[PDB]
RNA sequence: UAAUUGCGAUAACGAACGAGACCUUAACCUACUAAAUAGUGGUGCUAGCAUUUGCUGGUUAUCCACUUCUUAGAGGGACUAUCGGUUUCAAGCCGAUGGAAGUUUGAGGCAAUAACAGGUCUGUGAUGCCCUUAGACGUUCUGGGCCGCACGCGCGCUACACUGACGGAGCCAGCGAGUCUAACCUUGGCCGAGAGGUCUUGGUAAUCUUGUGAAACUCCGUCGUGCUGGGGAUAGAGCAUUGUAAUUAUUGCUCUUCAACGAGGAAUUCCUAGUAAGCGCAAGUCAUCAGCUUGCGUUGAUUACGUCCCUGCCCUUUGUACACACC
């Protein structure tokens, strides 16, 4: 008979999992040259997928463009080449 | 509260007044020539017994 | 057959059992104590107390069935249970002997006031340091009450523990 | 008659017994080197004192440990410990004074603990309460 | 490591006998969201249906759905034991058959009726509200009416 | 000097053993797996279902090949763990004793793992082996 | 008669029970002497079991 | 020396620190001085470690519980939080991360940074309550250093986890985005924007 | 014959004295045998009540009972092991013979 | 000074009890004996690496001064050593090239002349008093009952989600616990996804559980700024056991269904150490499992020297018309 909360609205996020060719190109493009890139930077910016987000990160380390200095649990160190 | 008890207290006071010759001023052959001059029940007790009377002493000494 | 875990505390509780017995059953006959030797095929039970021929008896009959009683009791081989009787030495010294004997003067019915100078006068006869009696219990009052009758000072500490405090 | 010492770092509950002999300068806990301590975190801890004291002296000496009980904290300090005391051991034994006492003095500058044992073992549990010296609640209505 | 195409197949919105299925999640807490289907099921159904977790719901095909529900309601036909099933020895039938969406609900209604028209002291603890298994009402449990 | 477990590394160890003895094949995996929860204190099988059996059976082979002799009861106890048994605090729950039966008689049966004397299973020659031989394979591709 | 004790008496707190008091709570079984607590406090001494901390 | 031999191999860049100059793999944990009065004394400089998970008999004596090193204060620091508080095994791997993502942004010196973000974003004064009897009274005054830094980390992380409170993503990268959001003034954070208040009635109170 | 005789008191200093005894009487008829092993004392603790019934704070004793087993490793003949046993001779002590 | 413990003491001096004092689990007894329950150097036999010092494991008598991991004993300690700062330069409080620490060395036990009409003629066979001794208030049996729900109260457990649910994998605890008219403690196979027993070169007990493989870490994946994947609590079907009996599920398990919970408003609780707490083991009742109780394991941020406002206590001043003495 009584919620005993405000129960206001949420952030309602939005984040796309789909993506076209031109979205693709887009962050593939723009993930190189920036000195802020990590998961929850991804995330905010470009709402991209995680795992294709992932699968592209690791694609691109091991023909080689940014390199991952630790491997540890949770959290991979990259740093782009010069 | 780290002060000791009048009983130990007065056993100090009597050895020093009674065998003030006999000890020396290093500790350690104090306790050495305490435990063969007064019977105690204790060590630590006569460890306590011995400090005090290496004090004793150095307040004497300066003071 | 039995762990030594369990065998101490079986030992230790069939100790318990025969100085129970004995002091429930020779109260009226001034029991003090008992003391146990273990050899083969033999187990000797020393009862130390104040008059030994009065607790053994007429030809022994109160030994000699005493004997058999711890038998029947604990199960052992027929007749390997053997108990003599010694006289204390400083009988007063023990507080178990001093509780026997107020218990003796209470059944007389002397005062209590007359009894309590009479512990104290032979407690200080037999050499002991002090003593500490306390009757608490109705004694002529609705309600009841504690009183207490000391005599030298008693410590409170376990420096000198069971070694020298006797409750 | 071939150089050896035995040595034991303790903790709260672990023991880690080190022999120490003259050989090629390797280090075996539990049977393997101790390069497969495995947080990858204690390694670099674990090496510290040997980072501090130079692979030079520590060329010829060969240390195997043996660890049980206590944890996995316990255990590394205590095999820390046991090195250290191993090496200051081995230092009274045949090396230079001198050299004992630079190493026992660069030791003390950089921590304390490092030979001295961690003796602060924790106080026991006590009634009326959960943990050590905590209590539940003095409820009134 | 291995990559993945994405085409436009995907498919945001899916229907599971006239209820609504969310997209854009994975496959098998998809199916933990449908009723009757929790994830011991879904994974069991992803195993049979023999195709890889890291792939998305939307790279997903008729057949495989067909399959899925396949599996779905006819589990004992795939050669099982039958002892990973939630309803077995059912007095109704005696034989283990598959609780379905809405039919978890029928089936438990059902029991729930077959006890009150038997008068158990279980079906009338259930029809009054009360704890039946052997818990107690006394201090907690009644900011649920 | 000298090739071991004991030298090499675990971390990618046991990932290039778990390859091995998939390319290998001599396993004999049961079959009923991937619907047993394969522990009472286990909710969930793992995700990667279509292997694992070769992870199983690496860890099983190193901890026989560490210790010398090891029972099945002792195999429940290292793969157990914690159970969330709902608001009742955690508690310690061992694996499930047929499918960890079948899996030591099947180690005895290919004969990567022995029977020892006074009881108990053991690591085998070939076993030991083989391990080394994977140990210097991961040591000379990392170095 | 053999209906009076017709409900088993062989386990349960029924039998494990004091020598002493023949009561059923607060037994101990530990070293097999099935002593009740309070006997215990005070019979210990003479038994063997001293108090240290 | 010479190069020994073995099996297990020695890792590059701790053998080239071992050979040249100690330092981390790739953070160089020198020029750590810092010349404020504020943490003159108090800053372990020159004597680095590098694991901040230290055994010691700290609390025994007076202050030492306060002299330990400031990477072992983050640590206890994040050591908080209750299901959080303890786990010091991973704490040493968080205040890691931190140092790595630190050094990784801001090519300058990680501890000049954090020095840096201390300095500025140290609450710098507080009132006092007093009771007295009737009526509570306020009394303002400045505050300790070691008290500033305690307030500073401790409202940093209140914020950092209230933003990710009844969320589902990483703390590692929040703690940093308020670490240097605090460093460089953004006047966004939690703990700013707490700490520009109280300046506000701060400055209105002198 | 590899005899065991094991002593399983509770008495410190009495199991001292009589291990002593006995091992200076093995040295003085200069016969061989093993040292006397102690194995660790055991505690047997029991935490029971201060009080019978619920009155008062929650207070608790833990009664203690401190156990000495010790064995030394003989060879003797019966005659000989009875002697021993005869000589040097304190109630409480108890005493048992084993062969391995 | 976490004690009228003490320096100094106005009429006091001199003693007593409480206290102080009495002690291992909390070490380093490297003087000395200590596990067919131990070690490495090599000792007989072995699988793999170069016939480039040898390596881990094994059955136990197949070894050679020994105790470096654990027990003792006439006898060890650290007595706040020694110095620098504050006290008619009198107790003490603090900083410093070393032993286990120099806050009293850690926690506890035993324990103030007197009181409470505080708990127990209601788990005690201490027992006068009003109650029974031919349907007895004693005892015995079946089925109920401290197991019932509109309701309030405190102890305790689970949460509010990249820390945790997690899963497939590495490596770990000290005191102790366990079988005689009883065949007990889950050690390796068969009936068997597991739960009962069929064989005991494991048990009168450091070796069978057990050197307590659990409690916290490292490669990998989802909850990826949630009306739920944290929450197996909130229901039903089945798969299992001592017990001449478990239905209002004795307990575990395999599935299916998240009606609550976004640092939680006024009041209060416990805590300076390696302490609260992050989490699991041993024993009690046991037929079954505790969440209760008595004992350990990874670590803790900024006071510990500082006052009555509320939780209070004590001493002495002060005021009484009080003595089963403010009830």
């Amino acid at each position: 008979k009584k919620k005993w909360s405000k129960k206001s609205m949420k952030d309602r996020a939005q984040h796309a999992v789909i993506l076209d060719q031109e979205k693709y190109d887009r962050i593939l493009k723009e993930v190189p040259t920036y000195r802020y890139v990590s998961v929850s930077v991804l995330v905010d910016r470009l709402k991209i997928g995680g795992s294709l987000a992932r699968i592209a990160l690791r694609h691109l380390e091991k023909e080689g463009i940014i390199k991952p200095i630790s491997k540890h649990s949770k959290q991979a160190i990259y740093t782009r080449a010069t | 509260g780290r002060v000791r008890t009048k009983t130990v207290k007065r056993a100090s006071k009597a050895l020093i007044e009674r065998y003030y010759p006999k000890l020396t001023l290093d500790f350690q052959t104090n306790k050495r020539l305490c435990d063969e001059i007064a019977t105690i029940q204790s060590k630590r007790l006569r460890n306590k017994i011995a400090g005090y009377t290496t004090h004793l002493m150095k307040r004497i000494q300066k003071g | 057959l039995i762990s030594k875990k369990r065998k101490l505390v079986a030992d230790g509780v069939f100790y318990a059992e025969l100085n129970e017995f004995f002091t429930r059953e020779l109260a009226e006959e001034g029991y003090s104590g008992v003391e146990v030797r273990v050899t083969p095929t033999k187990t000797e039970v020393i009862i130390r107390a104040t008059r030994t021929q009065d607790v053994l008896g007429e030809n022994g009959r109160r030994i000699n069935e005493l004997t058999l009683l711890v038998q029947k009791r604990f199960k052992y081989a027929p007749g390997t249970i053997v108990l003599y009787a010694e006289r204390v030495q400083d009988r007063g010294l023990s507080a178990v002997a001093q509780a026997e004997s107020m218990k003796f003067k209470l059944l007389n019915g002397l005062a209590i006031r007359r009894a309590a100078y009479g512990v104290v006068r032979y407690v200080m006869e037999s050499g002991a340091k002090g003593c500490e009696v306390v009757v608490s219990g109705k004694l002529r009052a609705a309600r009841a009450k504690a009183m207490k009758f000391a005599d030298g000072f008693l410590i409170h500490s376990g420096q000198p523990v069971n070694d020298f405090i006797d409750t | 008659a071939v150089p050896s010492v035995q040595t034991f770092g303790k903790k709260k509950s672990a023991t880690a017994v080190a022999h120490v002999k003259a050989g090629k300068g390797l280090i075996k806990v539990n049977g393997s080197p101790i390069t497969l301590v495995e947080p990858e975190i204690l390694r670099f801890k674990v090496y510290e004192p040997l980072l501090l004291v130079g692979l030079d002296k520590f060329s010829n000496i060969d240390i195997r440990v043996r660890v049980t009980g206590g944890g996995h904290v316990s255990q590394v300090y205590a095999i820390r410990q046991a090195i250290a005391k191993g090496l200051v051991a081995y230092h009274q034994k045949y090396v230079d004074e001198q050299s004992k006492n630079e190493l026992k003095k660069a030791f003390t500058s950089y921590d304390r603990t490092l030979l001295i044992a961690d003796s602060r073992r924790p106080e026991p549990k006590k009634f009326g309460g959960k943990g050590a010296r905590s209590r539940f609640q003095k409820s009134y209505r | 490591s291995l990559v993945v195409q994405e085409q436009g197949s995907f498919q945001h919105i899916l229907r599971l006998l006239n209820t609504n299925v969310d997209g854009n999640i994975k496959i098998v807490y998809a199916l933990t969201t449908i009723k009757g289907v929790g994830r011991r099921y879904s994974n069991l159904v992803c195993k049979k249906a023999d195709v890889d977790l890291h792939k998305r719901a939307g790279e997903l095909t008729q057949e495989e759905l067909e399959r899925i529900v396949q599996i779905m309601q006819n589990p004992t036909h795939y050669k099982i034991p039958a002892w990973f099933l939630n309803r077995q020895n059912d007095i109704t039938d005696g034989k283990d058959y598959h609780t379905l969406a809405n039919n978890v609900e029928s089936k438990l209604r059902d029991d729930l009726e077959r006890l009150k028209k038997i008068r158990a002291h279980r079906g009338i603890r259930h029809f009054w509200g009360l704890r039946v298994r052997g818990q107690h009402t006394k201090t907690t449990g009644r900011r649920r009416a | 000097p000298g090739v071991s477990v004991r030298d090499v590394a675990a971390q990618d160890f046991i990932n290039a053993y778990a390859s091995f003895l998939q390319r290998q094949g001599k396993l004999e995996v049961p079959g009923y797996v991937d619907i047993v929860k394969t522990s009472s204190g286990n909710e969930m099988p793992p995700q990667d279902a279509e292997g694992w059996f070769y992870k199983r059976a690496a860890s099983v082979a190193r901890h026989i090949y560490m210790r010398k002799q090891v029972g099945v009861g002792k195999l429940n106890k290292l793969y157990g763990g914690a159970k969330s048994r709902g608001v009742r605090p955690y508690k310690h729950i061992d694996a499930s004793g047929s499918i960890n039966r079948k899996v030591l008689q099947a180690l005895e049966k290919i004969g990567i793992v022995e029977i020892s004397p006074k009881g108990g299973r053991r690591i085998s020659e070939n076993g030991q082996r083989d391990l080394d031989r994977i140990a210097a394979q991961t040591l000379e591709e990392d170095e | 008669e053999n209906v009076w004790f017709s409900h088993p008496r062989r386990y349960g707190k029924g039998s494990r029970q004091c020598r002493v008091c023949s009561s059923h709570t607060g037994l101990i079984r530990k070293y097999g002497l099935n002593i009740c607590r309070q006997c215990f406090r005070e019979k210990a001494n003479d038994i063997g079991f001293n108090k240290f901390r | 020396f010479t190069p020994v031999v073995l099996a297990t191999p020695i890792p590059e860049e701790v053998q080239q620190a071992q050979t040249e100059i100690k330092l981390f793999n790739k953070w160089s944990f020198e020029e750590v001085e810092v010349k404020d009065a504020s943490l003159v004394d108090y800053v372990q400089v020159r004597q680095p470690i590098f694991v901040a998970h230290t055994a010691g008999r700290y609390a025994n004596k007076r202050f030492r519980k306060a002299q330990c090193p400031i990477i072992e204060r983050l640590t206890n620091s994040l050591m908080m939080n209750g299901r959080n508080n303890g786990k010091k095994l991973k704490a040493v791997r968080i205040i890691k991360h931190t140092l790595d993502i630190i050094n990784v942004l801001t090519d300058q010196n990680p501890i000049q940074v954090v020095v840096d973000a201390i300095t500025n974003t140290g609450p710098r004064e507080d009132t006092t309550r007093v009771g007295g009897g009737g009526a509570a009274r306020r009394q303002a005054v400045d505050v300790s250093p070691l008290r500033r830094v305690n307030q500073a980390i401790a409202l940093l992380t209140i914020g950092a986890r209230e933003a990710a409170f009844r969320n589902i993503k990483t703390i590692a990268e929040t703690l940093a985005e308020e670490l240097i959001n605090a460093a460089k003034g953004s006047s966004t954070s939690y703990a700013i924007k707490k700490k520009d208040e109280l300046e506000r009635v701060a400055k209105s109170n002198r | 014959i590899k005899i065991r005789i094991t002593l399983t008191s509770t008495k410190v200093k009495q199991l001292e004295n009589v291990s002593s005894n006995i091992v200076k009487n093995a040295e003085q008829h200069n016969l061989v045998k093993k040292g006397p092993v102690r194995l660790p004392t055991k505690v047997l603790k029991i935490s029971t009540r201060k009080t019978p019934n619920g009155e008062g704070s929650k207070t608790w004793e833990t009664y203690e009972m401190r156990i000495h087993k010790r064995y030394i490793d003989l060879e003797a003949p019966v005659q000989i092991v009875k002697r021993i046993t005869q000589i040097t001779i304190e109630p409480g002590v108890d005493v048992e013979v084993v062969v391995a």
